RNA sequence: AUUGAAAAAAAUAAUAUAUAUUAUAUAUAUUAAUUAUAAAUUGAAAUAUGUUUAAUUGAAUAUAUUUUAGUAAUAGAUAAAAAUAUGUACAGUAAAAUUGUAAGGAAAACAAUAAUAACUUUCUC
RNA sequence: GAAAGAAUUAAAUUAAUAUAAUGGUAUAACUGUGCGAUAAUUGUAACACAAACGAGUGAAACAAGUACGUAAGUAUGGCA
RNA sequence: GCCCGGGAGUCCGGGCACCA
């Protein structure tokens, strides 16, 4: 109920995916991991789109 | 955005913060730095000397006191006992002020009570 | 005004550059624009002068057995700004006589302090972590720095950081040591020895390792300023085991080459010692035993480590050695 | 992570090794906090501390004199008691906690030339309680503290939870400042010359306020804070003011000594009988 | 040099008369303009201060004038005066060689001493403690107004025998 | 009901680059009840301050 | 010789005999360890050398050995070709340098063995480029060659006399080079200069500079440049740079600047950059 | 480099430029930046250009151009209030109880509460 | 004789451990902080413990890449 | 998981797959 599964696809287009579980609110996940096809680390990104529990963009530039 | 009180509070906070108020850290030429270091060392040495002086003086005083006590016990026992009487509640004059930077209008008092 | 005088006091205690001295006494930052930009702190002059006067006075007061005398001298000098300037802002490794004399005690002391601050510590760490000490020689107490170099092969210039990996090319020909002594020792009568040992060569009989002595100098004369052990100095009489290079066998781990420096036992002139150059077994070699025999006291050490590579075969060939064994990749 | 098992391998040398120096990571951090090269540098002896001078010249000797008993040796206080070995169970047993209390107590050394009572440090804690509701109050209090002292305070957060009062952990409430050296002396002078006098009905510090190992404490109401110079000059600027506690740590072995020392600096202890 | 900027915006209001007055006393820092050479570095100004350099701030109602720290000097005579060396510790000394007020068994010693000296003038002293010092000497501190003579620690060395000075040198503080 | 100032993302003070708080202060002249002047370093902008109610006039500090 | 897993399970890292012990270094801790052989006790003497196993066997079987020799890390394999290429390039460069040196020698007219001399020169140059006093560098170079010769002799079981002769020849060559030739500021080769001579030259240059510190024309500037053009042969690099900084000041003592008085606009004598630049 | 002030160079490190080597070295030069980051009509400052007055100076005031003011914490390798639960690197100790202190107590916050034998450096008889 | 440093000894302990109970833990696994979001990666896993089988548990080593670390090394999620 | 009814978000009620 809280934790859904998601598929993370290699940004190098070897089509090697890896799966992980996250909370429903969880931010858009990416993680760099080893891709055995390309034989080097690469970024893995969410394949399917999903709504995210929106967080306010914290302001570094002293606004107002 | 914010109430006047809030603004005031913010200002107050800023007064304490180092935000935008602090200057750039002072750099030094090598020679200058060396000179500074030397000066510091000298100062330290002076301080140490002063401490020794004072400490030494204190020690001497203590020794003197001890000697007196030794004499006193030998000589007048009652007197010695009286001298010993522990000062558990002793408290400084209060009229005996702390040194100021510049002296007062009446530079000393004659009449009292 | 003792620091102004230079009769008995060596000339090295002053700043050799005149401009700098002038600046100090009433700058260096080369560029004109930068100089213009610069703004020193106020009231530095008079206060500085006062400080100098104070410290000079102290030095004078200080001024009056050998070690004690040396110590006193050091105490007197240290606070001299000029000496500080010299030490801090000029190179201690490739020392230059007149700028920093290690004949002069103050400078020596400063050097020692510097060593203690960093390099010595680093060396110690390397020894401990890599298991140099307990494995070869029980312990040491630092005493003197020892910096090695491999100038002849390749041709480049670099002081080796302790516990580095050197290519077989680099360590193909012999090294150069600089044993920077401190601690008020005799110079005429005191001799030294230097041993490059590697304790991890594969013993197949026992299945453990055995320690080889790959390079051995004895009865070397040193000087506080002149301490580079080049073929100029030592001569062929001083070599007990002539240099053999690191030639690690394939898959025989990382062989640790640990250079030890010892000082001779002291009894009129320079006391030598014979060491049965032929009899001494170098292929398998007991360091501790050797030390016990000749009563050495290990002052300083340095270390590097070698691994197999394509180049080693060539090196072996050059040196006229066997082709070199090859070991299984598994630690079975 | 596989291990989870802390075990330092023993070494084979007596060289100390200050790891930080072997790392090139924090090159500014390598220097002392008083070496000019460091960004953490600030000057210490900006001018002379008059109060400290007074202590050194006049008071210290007096203190040495007055405290001196004849051949008073250490009356070492109550410690952890070892177990009588009249049974085998005592063998590897931890010792008995002190006869009097749970905590172990220090030895009282005689007042000689080497260890005369002195002022060590002054800690001011202003726990504004109304800050449970309004967090801006805390900030204001901190500012006030800063104004009073001239050295950065540190925030005091609510360490406990309790329903009866509206108190929940993790809530900034008040400010705490540690005063030392010349600054502390200055503060004390300000307290004594200006504030404590000006406060209307003040009969002096209470004589029971001894920490018992030579520490003394006293309060100041929200009204008295107006009497400080940095606040008095602008009453328009300070609508709300906050009361505070003041703790004074001394090199004194016992409370009475400490209070005597304080009296030397013009602190009226007419509050009570010891 | 290292101080923070003076935060005038807190102390003084941005439309006040006092604030205006304050501003009038102050002179600003030379700002930067595109097209000019600043050979002393470019002005790094933030919050109304050049970061590069030290920054200073100019400032019954009455100007506070301090009293002179030298009345003794003016006097140039009164060795029997208390308002003499104000920033120095003084000690009472009496003539006969000449020395500290000696006074020659039912009472406690310090108390007796106090009593003895109280009679010679009519002054107000405070004994530091019953504990004596030296050969039996008591210490005491004055609070009110053969020779009544007052001296510093250095001045006494000239006015007394060497041996005596040696005996009681460590008593006389600076 | 909890009235707060909602914090910004704070500034990272690097290790070694922390500069100690040297607040701007003036060497103020403090005149007491009597003519005794005393110097103290204060953060408020004022050269001179004379005082009406001080320790020197209060009976508790002096029985004269 | 004992490991510890996630459960705090103790396991053997090496073949051997299990022992339980108390270690003095760690009071109030019980230890399990593996002694490498039975006879010896396990809380082993702290300073005595640590008994290691090694425990790899050597590939006698020749094919296997060959295979082992062949096989290397993947990283090495990846970056080997590149490395080789780099090496080749370096070699080429060296060859070129050697050729240049030879040409220079020919121009000079010095006797030469020639190849050896060239090699020596190159070595010296390399040393110079790296941080070495020149004489010392030369010596080092000589020594390298000597060492090589010795090695060769050892390899081929030479008649020592021959070796000696070779050494002598080498020494002679070095002397010839040392006396005849010397590298410069910019690491190019020219005819030799002694120390005193060099000093004299420097002095002369200084004098010239002093004389002609006006520079009131293009011609003058040109002359100055020409004069500078021979400075490398008798001057250190840093010194030369300093000199250049001093005397080819891009401008001499229409813009605008600031001053301590109040802005200050300056037109300038416009013959300060035309001849300068 | 030109402006100020009144022959050169000899560390570490950083930056710029070059080259040496199947060695992350060396040579030359210089020592920058160290809490900043968009968007403000009335806040403040500076400079440039005018007019007036006691060739210039100061002062007043006008216009232009810029600079500041968005005010926001910890300033310490922070250490038992909250917030980050996995890696590594470096560091440090908790809790209770007792004695105290404005409101403040059974129960808010802060402070204090074990031994210096030996050793090193510094200052001193 | 003093100051400072390095400490050392004693007490360590029920505080704290994402979570029950137990065992552990200051040499800290507990806490703080820098960097880092990387070992909460990819092929072979011997050999043990446990075990009817199905399963489970610890895990050396080989190879590929990554993170932190001056280095030694450490990391195949969480003190168990 | 997908589709509705009461730009985004929350809170509720319908369906439509999944149902080995
Ligand atoms: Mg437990
Ligand atoms: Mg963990
Ligand atoms: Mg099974």
């Amino acid at each position: 109920s809280k934790n859904s599964v998601i598929k993370l696809l290699s940004t190098a287009a070897s089509g090697y995916s890896r799966y992980i579980s996250i909370k429903k609110g969880a931010p858009l996940v990416t993680q760099v991991r080893y891709d055995p096809v390309v034989k080097r680390h690469v970024l893995f990104k969410e394949a399917k789109k999903r709504k995210v529990a929106e967080r306010k963009p914290l302001d570094f530039l002293r606004t107002a | 955005s914010l109430s006047p009180l809030a603004q005031r509070v913010v200002t107050q906070l800023s007064v304490m913060s180092a935000s935008r108020k602090q200057p750039k850290l002072l750099k030094l030429a090598r020679e200058d730095l060396i000179k500074h270091q030397t000066i510091e060392k000298c100062w330290s040495i002076y301080q140490q000397q002063q401490r020794e002086r004072r400490n030494l003086q204190l020690e001497l005083q203590y020794k003197s006191i001890e000697r007196s006590m030794n004499l006193l016990q030998e000589l007048s026992p009652r007197l010695f006992e009286a001298a010993n009487a522990s000062e558990k509640g002793k408290r400084f004059p209060m009229e005996m002020k702390v040194p100021t930077d510049f002296p007062p209008n009446t530079l000393w008092h004659y009449n009292f009570r | 005004h003792i620091w102004s005088d230079f009769t008995t006091r060596p000339s090295s205690l002053s700043i050799q550059s005149s401009k700098v001295k002038n600046y100090l006494f009433q700058p260096s930052i080369s560029r004109r624009s930068n100089r213009i930009k610069y703004s020193p702190p106020e009231h530095i002059d008079e206060i500085f002068r006062m400080s100098y006067d104070f410290l000079e006075q102290r030095s004078s007061k200080f001024y009056e057995n050998p070690l004690k005398k040396d110590a006193l001298l050091i105490k007197a000098e240290i606070n001299n700004p000029e000496v500080q300037y010299n030490f801090q802002f000029n190179n201690k490794l490739n020392n230059v006589k007149d700028i920093i004399d290690y004949d002069v005690p103050v400078y020596r002391h400063l050097g020692k302090q510097h060593w203690e601050s960093y390099g010595q510590m680093l060396l110690m760490q390397r020894l401990e972590t890599l298991a140099a000490i307990p494995d070869t020689l029980p312990t040491l107490v630092p005493r003197a720095e020892v910096n090695i170099k491999f100038p002849f092969s390749t041709g480049v210039n670099k002081w080796i950081e302790p516990g580095e990996f050197l290519s077989s090319n680099v360590t193909s020909m012999r090294p150069i040591f600089k044993i920077q002594e401190y601690e008020l020792v005799n110079v005429e009568k005191q001799l030294y020895t230097v041993l490059i040992v590697n304790p991890d060569v594969p013993d197949l009989s026992n299945d453990s390792f055995k320690t080889a002595l790959c390079y051995g100098l004895v009865n070397i004369n040193l000087t506080y300023n002149d301490n580079l052990i080049d073929p100029r100095k030592f001569h062929s009489s001083n070599i007990i085991a002539d240099y053999l290079p690191p030639v690690p066998e394939k898959n025989a781990g990382k062989q640790r080459f640990v250079v030890w420096v010892f000082r001779q036992p002291l009894i009129q002139g320079p006391n030598m010692l014979e060491i049965d150059r032929k009899e001494l077994s170098r292929d398998d070699f007991d360091i501790r035993q050797f030390t016990k025999k000749y009563n050495l006291t290990a002052i300083g050490a340095h270390i590097w480590r070698s691994e197999w590579d394509a180049k080693v075969a060539a090196v072996r060939e050059k040196y006229g050695l066997p082709p070199g064994r090859v070991f299984s990749r598994v630690r079975r | 992570p596989k291990s989870a098992c802390s075990l330092v391998k023993p070494v084979h040398h007596l060289v100390k090794i200050d790891k930080s120096k072997l790392s090139p990571r924090f090159p500014e951090l390598k220097y002392d906090k008083s070496d000019i090269r460091s960004p953490g540098f600030k000057p210490k002896d900006t001018h002379a501390d008059r109060l400290n001078d007074h202590y050194l010249n006049t008071l210290q000797s007096d203190l040495l004199l007055i405290n001196y008993s004849h051949n008073a040796a250490v009356v070492k206080g109550l410690k952890q008691r070892a177990w009588s070995g009249d049974s085998p169970y005592h063998l590897n047993r931890p010792p008995k906690n002190p006869r009097g209390s749970k905590a172990q107590l220090p030895d009282i050394h005689p007042i000689k030339w080497s260890n005369i009572p002195g002022l060590e440090s002054v800690v001011i804690n202003c726990f504004v309680r109304e800050a449970r509701e309004n967090q801006l109050l805390a900030i204001t209090a901190a500012l006030q503290l800063q104004q009073i002292t001239g050295c950065k305070p540190h925030p005091i957060f609510s360490k406990n939870d309790v329903p009866t009062w509206k108190l929940r952990k993790g809530h900034q409430m008040g400010a705490k400042v540690e005063l030392k050296g010349k600054e502390m002396s200055q503060f004390l002078s300000t307290l004594t010359e200006i504030v404590l006098p000006r406060i209307r009905e003040y009969k002096g510090i209470s004589n029971q306020s001894g920490n018992r190992f030579g520490g003394i404490s006293f309060g100041l109401t929200a009204e008295d804070i107006k009497f400080f110079p940095e606040i008095d000059a602008n009453q328009d600027s300070w609508p709300k003011t906050f009361g505070m506690h003041i703790n004074i740590n001394t090199s004194a072995q016992l409370d009475y000594q400490a209070r005597t020392l304080l009296s030397g600096f013009q602190f009226p202890f007419f509050g009570e009988e010891k | 040099r290292l101080m923070w900027t003076f935060p005038a915006y807190f102390y003084f209001k941005k439309g006040t008369v006092a604030e205006h007055k304050f501003l009038s006393l102050q002179k600003g820092p030379i700002s930067k303009k595109n097209g000019i050479w600043f050979p002393r570095g470019i002005p790094d100004i933030k919050h109304g201060r050049e970061r590069s350099t030290k920054q200073e701030v100019k400032l019954v109602n009455r100007p506070v004038i301090p009293n002179d720290r030298i009345t003794e000097a003016d006097r140039s005579n009164d060795m029997k005066s208390l308002e003499r060396q104000l920033s120095r510790t003084l000690y009472l000394l009496v003539k006969d060689t000449w020395k500290f007020p000696n006074f020659d068994e039912s009472k406690p010693l310090h108390v007796h001493a106090e009593n003895e000296l109280k009679l010679l003038s009519g002054i107000y002293t405070w004994s530091v403690s019953a504990t004596p010092i030296g050969v039996f000497i008591v210490k005491s501190h004055i609070l009110a107004g053969e020779d009544f003579a007052w001296l510093t620690k250095g001045e006494i060395s000239e006015y007394v025998p060497k041996d005596y000075f040696n005996k009681t040198e460590f008593l006389l503080a600076d | 009901t909890r009235i707060t100032l909602p914090r910004r993302p704070a500034k990272k003070i690097q290790l070694g680059k922390s500069r100690p708080a040297i607040y701007h202060q003036f060497n103020v002249k403090m005149e007491l009840s009597d003519g005794s002047v005393v110097i103290r370093r204060s953060q408020y902008p004022k050269g001179e301050i004379r005082l009406i109610q001080d320790q020197r006039n209060n009976p508790l500090w002096n029985p004269s | 010789n004992v490991g510890i897993g996630k459960d705090h399970s103790i396991f053997a890292l090496e073949p051997g005999v299990v022992r339980y012990y108390l270690d003095p270094f760690h009071p109030k801790r019980k230890f399990i360890g593996v002694a490498l052989r039975r006879d010896l006790k396990l809380p082993s003497p702290h300073f005595e050398p640590t008994v290691r196993r090694f425990g790899r066997f050597e590939l006698t079987n020749k094919r296997a050995a060959y295979k082992e020799e062949n096989s290397i890390s993947r990283k090495d394999y990846l970056a080997k070709p590149n490395i080789l290429k780099q090496l080749e390039v370096r070699e080429s460069k060296r060859k070129e340098l050697q050729d240049k040196l030879s040409k220079v020698l020919r121009d000079e007219l010095k006797l030469d063995d020639i190849e050896l001399a060239t090699s020596y020169l190159i070595r010296v140059r390399a040393s110079l480029k790296n941080g070495y006093p020149i004489e010392d560098a030369r010596f080092n170079s000589r020594y390298y060659l000597k060492e090589e010769e010795r090695l060769k002799a050892r390899r081929e079981s030479w008649t020592n006399e021959k070796l000696s002769e070779s050494l002598s020849k080498i020494d002679e060559c070095s002397d010839l080079l040392n006396s005849s030739t010397s590298f410069n500021n910019k690491l190019e080769l020219h005819q030799y200069i002694s120390e005193q001579e060099k000093q004299a030259l420097k002095a002369k240059l200084l004098e010239d500079l002093e004389k002609s510190q006006h520079l009131e024309t293009k011609k003058d500037k040109n002359y100055i440049k020409a004069l500078f053009k021979d400075a490398c042969n008798f001057l250190t690099l840093s010194e030369e740079v300093h000199l250049r900084r001093k005397y080819l000041k891009s401008v001499f003592p229409v813009s605008r600047r600031f001053d301590y008085t109040k802005v200050e606009v300056i037109a300038r004598s416009r013959r300060a950059f035309l001849s300068k630049l």
